């Protein structure tokens, strides 16, 4: 995708995720664990939801038409008529194949930006207490207990607390 | 000693091929079908109404063979005609047959009012024993053969004037002898003519003495003929011999009706969209059923599948086998 983090910088996804479709995984003194982003995955799923009812709009009814199979030969008249069916279809057939296309690139460059927005957010979080390891992992330069953690994960982490004990293991 | 936080998404094991701008193939976590591609074999009896041609064609339901008297002033949204069906009445072909068809099938109805046409000179309700009503010979319900009175067959000149505010159809006939012995016994006159006319159109036919294939008895023929008549328009029909009368007029409306060639049984359930296989669903903005349709339908397409990804890339770990 455009945005370099699924299938790029983000190494493979996670089959063990079942509770949301992206998130956060972690290791520190008290051990290791994963939690589901609620707001990413339902940015993503909300934007998806949108264009498949965009695209399922039902907007055609039709009645009396044209006749489209035929008995007889009849030459110029039946020509045109069938003609005009099959130029038809085959237009439709082009809107078909192209809306899939441009869709299903947009999807996949749309969930590759949610993965980078949750990405960029973190690490804005982190100020200057972590590092971007280059693999979607930030090493956090301090003790962060489970509290710290569910603490970036739920939007409260302030940085200024943790300041002075990771510039220090930083700059060492 | 620090920590790690590692952000990441989600993976599936069994993930789903879609197309893209840059990849024929790529794998997502799942996708949804786009294109209906498959019947019930069924058309839904609801919410249009479907009229069962059964042994009849739309256009031997109009002109009344005798079995197909039961659709008499019938109605429909949908008339869908069966391969079995067939004609037993007198042989006929119809000029521009499919235009015939076409007007009748999206006017929506065959209700027929009977007018008071008078024919000075003439024997009416001829019969034939190509068309049986009952035990004896008969003709179709909505025509009106004409043939000489004693020795003469005047000519007729009648008139019948459209005060209503609603279109009328006429639908009417020449016969074409198979011998001229034939054409002065039941004409007198040995060249017919039938001329039909309103203010601003008119249709004259010449009979053709001469056999044709020999169909339900007879190796004549009769040619059926329709005119609109519009309020304030009136209708005048002269004939010196081979007139097919009219008998009065349909009813002409307009809306949704149509007609549609099928074999497939009607049942009970509710479907928007009919195609001759059957009822389709309307879910999907796309079908490959059947290029015929009628309701609130899909659009065809050529494609028997078009996936669009309902998931992000899936992205298995590496495999270590
Ligand atoms: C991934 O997308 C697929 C579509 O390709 C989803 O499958 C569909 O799931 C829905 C909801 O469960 C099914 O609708 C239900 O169908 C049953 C009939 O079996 C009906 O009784 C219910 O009232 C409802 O309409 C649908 O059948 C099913 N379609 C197919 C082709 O499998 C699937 O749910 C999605 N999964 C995830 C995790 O997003
Ligand atoms: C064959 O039958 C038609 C239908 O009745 C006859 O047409 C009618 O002919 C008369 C004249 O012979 C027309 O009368 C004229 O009407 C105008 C307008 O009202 C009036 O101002 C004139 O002084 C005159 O009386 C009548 O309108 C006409 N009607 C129609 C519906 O066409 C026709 O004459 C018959 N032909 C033969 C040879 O018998
Ligand atoms: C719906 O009916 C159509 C038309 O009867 C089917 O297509 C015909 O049958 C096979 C298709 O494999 C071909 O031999 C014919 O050439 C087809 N006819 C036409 C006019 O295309 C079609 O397969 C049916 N579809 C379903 C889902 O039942
Ligand atoms: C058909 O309808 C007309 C009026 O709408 C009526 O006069 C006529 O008798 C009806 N005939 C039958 C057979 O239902």
């Amino acid at each position: 995708g455009l945005f370099g983090a699924i299938a790029g910088f983000i190494e493979n996804g996670w089959e063990g995720m079942i509770d949301g479709w992206y998130g956060f995984r972690h290791q520190n003194s008290e051990g290791t664990g994963q939690a589901a982003d609620l707001k990413s995955t339902q940015a993503a799923i909300d934007q998806i939801n949108g264009k498949l009812n965009r695209v399922i709009e039902k907007t055609n009814e039709k009645f009396h038409q044209i006749e489209k199979e035929f008995s007889e030969v009849e030459g110029r008249i039946q020509d045109l008529e069938k003609y005009v069916e099959d130029t038809k279809i085959d237009l439709w057939s082009y809107n078909a194949e192209l809306l899939v296309a441009l869709e299903n690139q947009h999807t996949i460059d749309l969930t590759d930006s949610e993965m980078n927005k949750l990405f960029e957010k973190t690490g804005r979080q982190l100020r200057e207490n972590a590092e971007d390891m280059g693999n979607g992992c930030f090493k956090i330069y301090h003790k962060c207990d489970n509290a710290c953690i569910e603490s970036i994960r739920n939007g409260t982490y302030d940085h200024d607390v943790y300041r002075d004990e990771a510039l220090n293991n930083r700059f060492q | 000693p620090g920590a790690t936080l590692c952000l990441g998404h989600h993976a599936v094991p069994n993930g789903t091929l879609v197309k893209t701008i840059t990849d024929d193939q790529i794998e997502v976590t799942n996708a949804t079908e786009l294109v209906q591609s498959s019947s019930t074999g069924k058309i839904c009896n609801n919410p249009h109404r479907i009229l069962d041609g059964i042994d009849c064609t739309l256009i031997d339901a109009l002109l009344g063979d005798p079995h197909c008297d039961v659709f008499q002033n019938e109605t429909w949204d949908l008339f869908v005609e069966r391969s079995k069906a067939f004609s037993n009445c007198y042989p006929y072909d119809v000029p521009d047959y499919a235009s015939l068809r076409s007007l009748v099938a999206s006017s929506g109805t065959l209700e027929f009012i009977t007018e008071g046409f008078t024919w000075t000179g003439v024997t009416q309700n001829g019969g034939s024993n190509a068309c049986k009503r009952g035990p004896g010979s008969g003709f179709f319900s909505r025509l009106n053969w004409l043939t000489k009175s004693g020795s003469t067959y005047p000519v007729l000149n009648v008139t019948m004037p459209n005060n209503d505010n609603f279109d009328k159809l006429y639908i009417w006939g020449v016969h074409h002898p198979s011998t001229n012995q034939e054409q002065t016994s039941l004409y007198v006159q040995a060249s017919g003519r039938v001329t039909v006319s309103t203010r601003r159109s008119q249709q004259t036919i010449i009979p053709n003495i001469g056999s044709r294939p020999w169909v339900r008895q007879a190796s004549s023929r009769i040619s059926i003929y329709w005119t609109i008549v519009k309020p304030g328009d009136v209708l005048v029909i002269n004939s010196n011999g081979n007139l097919i009368a009219p008998r009065g007029y349909f009813k002409m409306r307009t809306g949704k009706s149509s007609i549609m060639r099928s074999d497939a049984p009607i049942d009970t359930c509710i479907s928007e969209c009919i195609t001759p296989n059957g009822s389709i669903p309307n879910d999907k903005p796309f079908q490959n059923v059947n290029k015929i349709t009628y309701g609130a339908c899909p659009k065809y397409v050529k494609q028997n599948t078009l996936k669009l990804a309902t998931g992000m890339r899936n992205v298995p770990e590496k495999q270590t086998r």
